[PDB]
């Protein structure tokens, strides 16, 4: 469980499924229990809610559809994905997040909403 | 070459266990929230039973190795504690009791003692002097005694009594228990299963039958029949330990009742709290007894000596009283009406039976009826003192009940000179025995969904 | 439910639906029925999760692309799918099981990233 | 939230993501919090097992493969999917819906084992 925290993206690309792993199930005690348990399965649906707003779930890598604004964008491709690490780069990717996530959902829904609309006439 | 596939929603199981949960019959509940089992909380079981049989299916079963007898033991005495909980306590009225005899002679019964005592009124400053009417096994003489009237209650060196609420009904509501989902409950269908063995016959359901939570001892009591056979269970057969689980194929109607006119008076006690007792007796006093069609009784006895000697090959059955010892655990007990019988049972268990079918007489007509004498305890201990001691409250009027034996409790005497002389005599006191009975049949598994095999199937890519 | 449980697999591969079909629905009292349905939500959402782990969740019969060992090997495949049942099957099929779902695991995650390599240029 | 609650069903094929979105958001007090995050897990999860069944989970409109039924027919497409709303169409297929989920399923079914009848000579 995060074996590879430290290093790059590149080389999370291929041990990103230890943290999915492990996420879900890995008289004072028994109600401490209780919550734990209600908490692990609350903090797992609520990812795996997103996803499937976002149409891309029962994948680990979502392709999106959807352009990067040149207001996020500040550093090159292999500046990323070559000399940065997950943990410090979420620390500048915190900003925009939550318009992000509303872009794709639409985005989303109007991918679904164009193919209803050629399967229709299919 | 080959592929592996998984699949999901296979049909297999594993043994496991899990906690229940009760399900009402969905019964009018509405007037009588105040059982004592509290059943009205239980999901109303609203459709069929999912009666499905499988075919095809064989699997061990124990029944003296199943968890689901502890769990409802559990739940009975935890029932029993959170609804005595919240009724009202006896601590002020273990005081010194001065008695004397209310019955006018020694009769054939006059173990209603009169007795008096001191009171607290609502005010802390004012005692009051009362009077009460209490049974010879509630009371006990003081200590250092000189003959003198002087007594005290049976628990007051032991615990402190709560009496039962008034609103408090005991009734045996069925229960059905139900597994969560995900997990399932399988149970035999071979007619002549005992309590071990591979049952070729298994269906599963959702929910169990309304099996019924029957206070009684060495008599079972309205429980479900024996379908064509009398069945004769023990975990060793051998060893005197292990309790036979005598499950009968017909029924035994039974009635007991309580003749004499007993009446209730109530007693301030505190601020804001009364207790009840008996104030008078209205009528000639009668006993209390039972009465047991005698014919069928002894066919019934005949029938289970017939298989206890298909599995005792040349050995006579000696129907035996049962073994000395305390009150509760020779005598039959149970409660009818909200009252509470110890029966004395020295003429029901005495005869014999051998190899040669003694009793035809049985085929001849007659209206022969063993009648056997009660006595009445207030205060009880019963489940071995785990929980907290109930005073039963006294009911006004008569009391009747009426009952189906069918099933009894026995142990074998396994003297030396038994060699051709067997005895087999009433047992009880785990009060789990009388539900092993009901739960013989029932076992919990847990599904396990998901299934690996090969069929050289290859993903596209 | 489980109508078909002494039957072969063949037989069980159209009544495969019905075992999944009732797995979520159905003070003393009151802790119990709390209980039964918690733990009904967290036996479901395991292996919901496993097979999502897979990447071939949101169908009943998964195609793998991982090999059959031969040391799992020792019955032929008309000897397994019209002879035996699963229930007797799941006993024999109990050893090497372990490391079957690591390996669906890790070949789930290379597809991912073969696919991704694939689509960032493509 | 539910912001095209009175419109037809045309115009609520922009807005219905939205309302997935909100699905899930967010000693006597303690206890009913506690069963209002229990009732809203249950509440989450039998519907997406339901569309897992179906076999169109992960999208917001599944095509079916299976025939409406002329008993079922009274109105035209233009009759229902531009006069009126989803509440009376709601109210006026409540007969006959509690079997056409099965239907579905089952249908689902055929389809894998039609599926697995081509991978296996894939
Ligand atoms: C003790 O055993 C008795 C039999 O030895 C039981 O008595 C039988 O109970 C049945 C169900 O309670 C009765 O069946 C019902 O009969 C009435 C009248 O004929 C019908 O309207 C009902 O439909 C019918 N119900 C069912 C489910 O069959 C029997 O009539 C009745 N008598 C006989 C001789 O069989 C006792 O119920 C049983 N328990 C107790 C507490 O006494
Ligand atoms: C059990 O013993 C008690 C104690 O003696 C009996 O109570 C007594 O009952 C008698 C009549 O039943 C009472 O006599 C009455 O007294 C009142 C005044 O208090 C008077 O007005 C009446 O005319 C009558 O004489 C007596 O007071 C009462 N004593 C006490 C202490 O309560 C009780 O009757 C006995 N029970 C039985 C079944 O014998
Ligand atoms: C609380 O008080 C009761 C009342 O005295 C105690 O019960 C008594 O226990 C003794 C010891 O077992 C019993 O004596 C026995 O009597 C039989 C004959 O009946 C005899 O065969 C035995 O050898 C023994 O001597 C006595 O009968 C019994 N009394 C009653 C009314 O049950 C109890 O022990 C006390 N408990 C505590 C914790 O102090
Ligand atoms: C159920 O009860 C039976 C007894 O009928 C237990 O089976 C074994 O029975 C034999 C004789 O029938 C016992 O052998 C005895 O051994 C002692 C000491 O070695 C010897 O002095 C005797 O003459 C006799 O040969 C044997 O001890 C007994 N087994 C055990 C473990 O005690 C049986 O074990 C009981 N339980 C079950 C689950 O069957
Ligand atoms: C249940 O009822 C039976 C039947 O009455 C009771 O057994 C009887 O107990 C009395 C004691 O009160 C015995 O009386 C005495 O027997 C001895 C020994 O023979 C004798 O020497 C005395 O003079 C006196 O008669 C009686 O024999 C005995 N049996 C019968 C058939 O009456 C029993 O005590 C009751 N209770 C229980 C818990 O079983
Ligand atoms: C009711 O059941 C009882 C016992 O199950 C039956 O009574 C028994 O009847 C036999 C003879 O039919 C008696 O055997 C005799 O015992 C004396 C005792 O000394 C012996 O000397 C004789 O040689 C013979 O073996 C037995 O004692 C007797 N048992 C009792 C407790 O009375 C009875 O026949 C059954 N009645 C009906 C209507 O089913
Ligand atoms: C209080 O005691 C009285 C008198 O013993 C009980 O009354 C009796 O109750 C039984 C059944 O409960 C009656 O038997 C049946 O009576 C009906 C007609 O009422 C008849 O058709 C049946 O074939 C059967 O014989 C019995 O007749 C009746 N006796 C009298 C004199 O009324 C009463 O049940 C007891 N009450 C309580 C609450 O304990
Ligand atoms: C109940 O309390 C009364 C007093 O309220 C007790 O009566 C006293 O008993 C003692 C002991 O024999 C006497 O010396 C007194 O003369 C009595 N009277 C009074 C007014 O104190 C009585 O013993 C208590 N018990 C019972 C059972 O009545
Ligand atoms: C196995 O058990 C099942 C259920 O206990 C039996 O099914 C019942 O059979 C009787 C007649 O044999 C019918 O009257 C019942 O209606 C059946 N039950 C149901 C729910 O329909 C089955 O017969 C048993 N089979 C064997 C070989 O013992
Ligand atoms: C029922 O069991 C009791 C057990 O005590 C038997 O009583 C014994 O009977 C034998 C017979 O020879 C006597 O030697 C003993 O002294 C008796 N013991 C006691 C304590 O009395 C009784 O006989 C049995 N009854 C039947 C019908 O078998
Ligand atoms: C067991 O039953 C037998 C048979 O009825 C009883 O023996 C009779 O008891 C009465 C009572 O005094 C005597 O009048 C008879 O003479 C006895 N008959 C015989 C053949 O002995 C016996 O008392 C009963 N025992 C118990 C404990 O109930
Ligand atoms: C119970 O029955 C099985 C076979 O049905 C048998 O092997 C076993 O010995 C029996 N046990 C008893 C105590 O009768
Ligand atoms: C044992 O009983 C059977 C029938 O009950 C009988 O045939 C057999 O002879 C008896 N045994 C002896 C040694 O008499
Ligand atoms: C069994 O007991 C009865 C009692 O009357 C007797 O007639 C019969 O001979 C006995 N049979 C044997 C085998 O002892």
């Amino acid at each position: 469980f995060l074996g590879a925290a430290g290093s790059t993206m590149g080389a999370a690309s291929m041990t990103l499924t230890v943290q999915a792993r492990n996420l879900l199930s890995g008289t004072v005690w028994g109600i401490k229990q209780l919550q734990a348990r209600v908490l692990a399965v609350e903090r797992y649906l609520r990812d795996q809610q997103l996803l499937g707003i976002w149409g891309c779930s029962g994948k680990l890598i979502c392709c999106t559809n959807v352009p990067w604004n040149s207001s996020w964008s500040n550093r090159n491709l292999s500046e990323i994905w070559d000399n940065m690490t997950w943990l410090q780069w979420d620390k500048e990717i915190s900003n925009y997040t939550q318009i992000i996530y509303g872009l794709l959902e639409e985005s989303q829904n109007q991918q679904e909403k164009n193919e209803q609309d050629l399967l229709a006439l299919d | 070459n080959l592929w592996v596939t998984v699949y999901y929603g296979v049909p297999v199981w594993k043994e496991a266990k899990t906690t229940l949960f009760c399900a009402s019959d969905a019964r009018a509940y509405e007037k009588e929230v105040h059982n004592v089992w509290a059943t009205h909380a239980c999901v109303p079981t609203d459709p069929s039973p999912q009666e499905l049989v499988l075919g095809n299916v064989t699997e061990n079963f124990n029944m003296w190795k199943n968890d689901m007898v502890d769990q409802m033991h559990e739940d009975i005495i935890s029932l029993w504690d959170q609804s005595l909980k919240p009724c009202v306590k006896l601590t002020p009225l273990c005081v010194t009791l001065i008695c004397s005899d209310a019955t006018v002679k020694t009769g054939t019964v006059e173990e209603m003692k009169n007795c008096s005592f001191n009171t607290t009124t609502e005010i802390r400053d004012k005692e009051k002097k009362e009077y009460a009417l209490f049974y010879k096994p509630d009371i006990v003489p003081l200590s250092e005694t000189n003959n003198t009237s002087e007594y005290r209650l049976i628990n007051c060196n032991t615990s402190a009594c709560t009496q039962a609420c008034p609103k408090v009904t005991f009734e045996p509501i069925p229960i059905h228990y139900c597994a969560p989902a995900g997990y399932a409950i399988l149970k035999c269908n071979d007619e002549t299963f005992n309590g071990t063995g591979p049952c070729s016959n298994v269906s599963t359901v959702q929910c169990t039958h309304g099996i019924r939570p029957v206070v009684s001892t060495q008599l079972l009591l309205n429980g479900s029949l024996a379908e064509k056979e009398i069945v004769i269970r023990s975990e060793n057969l051998t060893n005197n330990a292990k309790i036979i689980i005598v499950h009968l194929h017909t029924p035994v109607e039974i009635v007991c009742t309580r003749p004499n006119n007993n009446t209730r008076k109530s007693v301030r006690i505190g601020p804001g709290q009364t207790f009840y007792a008996t104030g008078d007796i209205i009528g000639d006093i009668k006993q209390a007894h039972c009465n047991i069609s005698e014919e069928k009784w002894n066919d019934t006895l005949q029938k289970v000596g017939i298989e206890l000697q298909k599995h005792f090959p040349n050995k006579t059955i000696k129907y035996n009283q049962s073994a000395g010892g305390d009150m509760e655990i020779t005598t039959h007990s149970f409660n009818c009406g909200g009252e509470f019988f110890y029966c004395n049972t020295s003429n029901l268990f005495n005869g014999t039976y051998n190899g040669t079918y003694i009793s035809t007489n049985s085929s001849a007509n007659s209206t022969s009826t063993i009648t056997l004498q009660c006595r009445i305890k207030q205060i009880i201990n019963m489940w071995q003192g785990v929980g907290r001691c109930m005073y039963a409250p006294p009911i006004a009027g008569n009391i009747t009940c009426r009952s189906n034996i069918t099933g009894l409790l026995l142990t074998r005497d396994g003297g030396t000179n038994s060699n051709e002389t067997e005895t087999f005599r009433p047992a009880g006191g785990d009060m789990r025995d009388n539900w092993r009975s009901e739960l013989y049949k029932y076992k919990v598994v847990k599904i396990e969904p998901l299934g690996v095999a090969p069929t050289r199937c290859k993903r596209r890519v």
